[PDB]
RNA sequence: AACGAGGAAUUCCUAGUAAGCGCAAGUCAUCAGCUUGCGUUGAUUACGUCCCUGCCCUUUGUACACAC
């Protein structure tokens, strides 16, 4: 029978991925925190 | 008088999953299995019965418990019996907390035991693996129950040392022609033999002898093939 | 239950008018002579002939099939039905 | 629901128990209603396959 | 000679109507090509748990059968065969799908065992109730299997259960249609030939109960 | 293989039966049953399917000799059937025997 | 414990 | 395999089962006379009739 | 005058009129023969009527139907309740009433769901 | 680079009910990342039991026969 190998443990896109969520997370945030204020 | 088949080139007979249900073949699992992951702080870790003492007490279960060496040897030996390199079983892993890991018999295991555990702990959190191909996943995850997942005509017998001693060979040739075997085997390294009981239909002993696992598997396996002619 | 009508001929036939509308609906061979009377029980269950030819016919007739054949001896001109008994009687021809 | 759900050769063995208790008299007079409600209750609905079976014993201790 | 005339006329409408049509109101008969009668449920304890007594034109006489206790028994075979056939996770809501499937699979049948489709489906629902099951024991600590016996309605639906899903799991991977492979199943049970997934299931029951009786 | 599936819908595959390996030549139905197929293939052995047995030949049937290519049946016997093998000397079998050799 | 009926049975 | 047929009669009451399962009072289909309790899973009324493998052991209560 | 019977048959939302007249002998859904009510799996659902009563009693009148409503289930049943309905109430206006009185029986040994529409009421707990 | 019906645990469901499928309205609160109506298609399986899991109750007939 053939046989195989496992697995286990692009920066550009990466960085981008990861600003992006900041992003939305402040996003969320000031949205809420600016509501807060105004109630 | 009797001519050949048209082509006799050596063909691979095609690999053996859950998801075909028809075909006589062999059934393995670990049961009781030791295997668990904790973080420790940054990261994940399986448990080792000989490196992980201060948490493994804290946690407060039992280092002589916590193996999973015992796993190790014995899927690997499962894995290179001479049976797959015929390729007629596959093997389930009943984990301690009772998750079923359906082991496809395309995989080569890291042999080292770090590695090892590396591939436990990677697929108790994500699932599965991938080959080189990555075209079909190796190493799944299934639901209760086992019984669920094992072919339909088949037996359920459990290696228990207080069973009597059975000749492997006389049984599985006794066995019928479209009787799958699963067999539920104790990793567990010591103690009772009264888990799977409402699944099995008989305990089984193959010797007057204590076993470890492994070497209980061995014997198994090499009936199987004795019987099967390879 | 004075909805229908039977009417035997003079030729062994047998046909049952309903009354209502004037309408045919069924009709039985049996008898090859006249049909010297018709009665249905009082159950509308059975329905008995008595004809010529010395024969009676028990009839079932919520059914529609032919209970029995009784050939008497003599040839049979008249009869009559009780129907809170159950039986009738055959002036016969000897 | 007792007397229904008791089996029938638990029910033999009951009539000879009551034999036993006619032969030890006393108990019957002291306690005669409810000996009467059990056994008449017992045989009024496991009548029929009482009566079908077959014992020249039975016949002698039922009369 | 007797011979009743109640047909004095020929009957002949000013609507064009199917030839066939008027064959079936001289009898009545499923989907025109199969009758009721010489049909016959062969076992008793389902005789009466199995309405074959009945006509019908088409599987789909949709009727108050699950407000009682037991109008799901006096609901005919097919339309119960029916049903379960469309209980999967996209076929809900899809009767005509189901009752198009069913009718060719009947068709199938015919084709290939000649005898009567009808027949051979009570056959393979008698033949496949299993008959004595299994219910893990309260134990108290100790749990294994106790073993019970089967009531015929219980029967009947764990049969009828037990097709469906054969033919369906066998249908999911390969290139046949469920109604081919299903043809397959009513067939195989039919024979009762120890290779469907029904008479196999059925054997695994009846023998873990003869064991832990 | 063979496939067998009924006329005028190409759309089903109604049945496909693998016998032996080799290729098969010759293929019909019975003419005094109707759900009884016939078959030979390259390795000499005819074979007659029950359409209801899909999977095991239900009568294997032997004593040719090489690159049987011809079968046909006779008409009033339902149970005698003639093979012309390719080296001439035709077989004439009853299936109700054993049928290992022709008649 | 037991049910009644049963308890009558045993004794 | 000698299968029985049985008739259930009474559907029992009161009794300590399991959800699901009752004890059951069944006659013997060809000999009109025996009667055995045993255990029934599915729904049933009285007066149908059963398939049985064990024509002999009587039942018990399931705790 | 023209003898003349009309009567009704719904199922969930639809609606089904149904003119019984003393005529030609034919059967017409709304304008195109009863033959071509087009589901195909039903229409021996829609002819129950005709067949389980023999097509005479139907060569004597014509009947008209048309149907409005609901979709394709729905309108099949009410119009095999509305021709069943119509049948009856045409055979106790003007013919006799033991046709009456035996075609009810013979539609309630079949299935009352030709007669009595279920207004299926929904129901406490 | 990912993924082939989505593990372990826990949550809901008994009839036009489960689950499908599209049109429409936007009603002094709430709702456009949606909200509510209206239709059409329409099942599986208990309808039992107090054994387990909890919860309740009562543990004095008082009501007026005959009956336990």
């Amino acid at each position: 029978i053939p046989t195989h190998a496992p697995k286990y443990e692009d920066r550009t896109r990466s960085e981008i991925n990861k600003m992006k969520a900041q992003l939305k997370k402040e996003r969320k945030f000031t949205m809420k925190e600016i509501r807060k204020d105004a109630k | 008088q009797k001519a050949l088949p048209a082509s006799l080139v050596p063909q691979a007979p095609p690999v053996l999953t859950s998801k075909d249900k028809i075909t006589k073949r062999m059934i393995v699992v670990l049961a009781m299995a030791s295997l668990e992951t904790h973080k420790i702080s940054d990261k994940y870790v399986l448990l080792n019965c000989d490196d992980h003492q201060g948490l493994l007490k804290k946690m407060g279960r039992d280092i002589s418990e916590a193996r999973p060496d015992i796993t190790h040897q014995c899927l690997l030996t499962l894995l290179d019996s001479p049976i797959n390199k015929a390729g007629k079983l596959q093997v389930y892993i009943q984990t301690s907390r009772g998750i079923l890991i359906e082991v496809n018999p395309t995989v080569r295991i890291p042999r080292t035991f770090k590695r090892f555990s590396g591939l436990m702990v990677q697929l108790l959190h994500k699932l599965s693996i991938r080959s080189v191909n990555s075209e079909e996943k190796l190493l799944k995850v299934i639901k209760n129950p086992i019984t669920d997942h094992l072919p339909t005509k088949c037996r359920k017998v459990t290696l228990s040392f207080d069973a009597p001693v059975i000749r492997v060979q006389d049984y599985i040739e006794k066995l019928d022609d479209d009787e799958s075997i699963c067999v539920f085997v104790g990793a567990m390294a010591r103690g009772k033999d009264n888990f799977a009981d409402e699944y099995v239909d008989e305990k089984v002993g193959l010797s007057n002898y204590p076993l470890s696992a492994s070497v209980a598997c061995s014997k198994f396996c090499h009936g199987a093939e004795d019987a099967w002619n390879i | 239950c004075g909805n229908f009508g039977f009417i035997g001929s003079s030729n062994g036939s047998i046909t049952i008018y309903n009354m209502q509308s004037g309408i045919l609906r069924k009709k039985y061979k049996l008898h090859k002579r006249a049909v010297t009377g018709i009665s249905l029980d009082g159950m509308n269950r059975k329905m008995v002939s008595c004809g010529l030819d010395g024969i009676v016919g028990f009839y079932d007739f919520n059914k529609s099939t032919l209970l029995g054949k009784l050939k008497l001896d003599a040839p049979i001109t008249a009869m009559v039905y009780h129907r809170s008994s159950d039986l009738f009687a055959l002036a016969l021809d000897d | 629901d007792a007397l229904m759900v008791m089996p029938f050769s638990y029910v033999l063995k009951f009539l000879k128990f009551i034999d036993t208790v006619m032969q030890n008299k006393t108990l019957l007079h002291s306690h005669l209603p409810l000996i009467c409600k059990n056994l008449f209750f017992i045989i009024k609905f496991n009548h029929k396959e009482l009566v079908s079976q077959k014992n020249e014993e039975l016949k002698l201790q039922i009369n | 000679d007797f011979e009743v005339v109640e047909e004095f006329t020929p009957v002949v409408l000013a609507t064009p109507i199917p030839e066939e049509v008027q064959q079936a109101q001289t009898e009545i008969k499923l989907f025109n090509k199969w009758s009721f009668e010489e049909v016959e449920v062969k076992d008793a304890s389902l005789v009466d748990y199995v309405q074959v007594r009945q006509p019908i034109f088409v599987a789909h006489t949709a009727g108050r059968y699950a407000n009682k206790r037991f109008r799901k028994a006096q609901c005919p075979i097919i339309e119960r065969l029916t049903n379960s056939l469309m209980m999967n996770g996209r076929n809900n809501g899809k009767k005509l799908k189901a009752v198009r499937i069913i009718k060719h699979t009947l068709d199938i049948i015919n084709v290939l065992t000649d005898q009567n489709p009808i027949q051979v489906v009570v056959d393979a629902i008698t033949n496949t109730g299993p008959r004595e099951d299994t219910t893990r024991v309260g134990g108290g600590g100790a749990a294994r299997r106790q073993a019970v016996d089967v009531s015929p309605l219980r029967r009947v639906n764990q049969a009828i259960a037990l097709l469906t899903i054969g033919a369906r799991e066998a249908a999911f991977r390969n290139i046949k249609t469920i109604a081919e492979t299903l043809a397959e199943e009513l067939i195989n049970a039919a024979k009762g030939s120890s290779t469907s997934y029904a008479i196999k299931k059925k054997d695994e029951l009846e023998r873990v109960a003869k064991s832990n009786r | 293989l063979v496939s067998v599936y009924d006329s005028y819908n190409p759309r089903t595959i109604l049945l496909s039966i693998n016998a032996s390996t080799h290729p098969t030549h010759v293929t019909k139905f019975h003419t005094q049953d109707n759900k009884i197929l016939a078959t030979a293939s390259d390795d000499r052995v005819t074979r007659l399917w029950d359409i209801s047995n899909a999977y095991e030949p239900q009568l294997e049937l032997t004593g040719a000799t090489d690159y049987v290519r011809t079968l046909s049946f006779i008409p009033a016997a339902p149970h005698l059937v003639a093979t012309g093998s390719y080296d001439g000397l035709i077989r004439l079998y009853d299936t109700r025997s054993s049928g290992s050799t022709p008649i | 414990s037991l049910k009644a009926g049963e308890r009558l049975m045993e004794a | 395999t000698p299968v029985t047929l049985a008739k259930v009669i009474k559907v029992l009451g009161r009794t300590g089962s399991r959800g699901g399962v009752t004890q059951v009072r069944v006659e013997f289909l060809e000999d009109t006379s025996r009667t055995i309790v045993r255990n029934v899973k599915g729904p049933v009324r009285e007066n149908d009739i059963l398939v049985l493998m064990e024509s002999e052991r009587e039942a018990r209560r399931l705790r | 005058a023209v003898p003349s019977v009309q009567t009704f048959g719904k199922k969930k939302s639809a609606t089904a009129v149904a003119h019984v007249k003393a005529g030609k002998g034919l059967i017409k859904v709304n304008g195109s023969p009863i033959t071509l009510v087009e589901p195909e799996i039903l229409r021996f659902k829609v002819y129950e009527p005709l067949l389980l009563v023999g097509l005479d009693k139907f060569s004597n009148i014509d009947i008209r139907v048309r149907v409005t409503g609901g979709g394709h289930v729905s309108q099949v049943y009410a119009i095999r309740q509305a021709i069943a309905k119509g049948l009856v109430a045409y055979h106790q206006k003007y013919v006799d009433e033991q046709s009456k009185n035996e075609l009810k029986k013979a539609f309630t040994s079949y299935d009352r769901t030709l007669l009595i529409a279920d207004s299926r009421r929904p129901e406490p707990k």
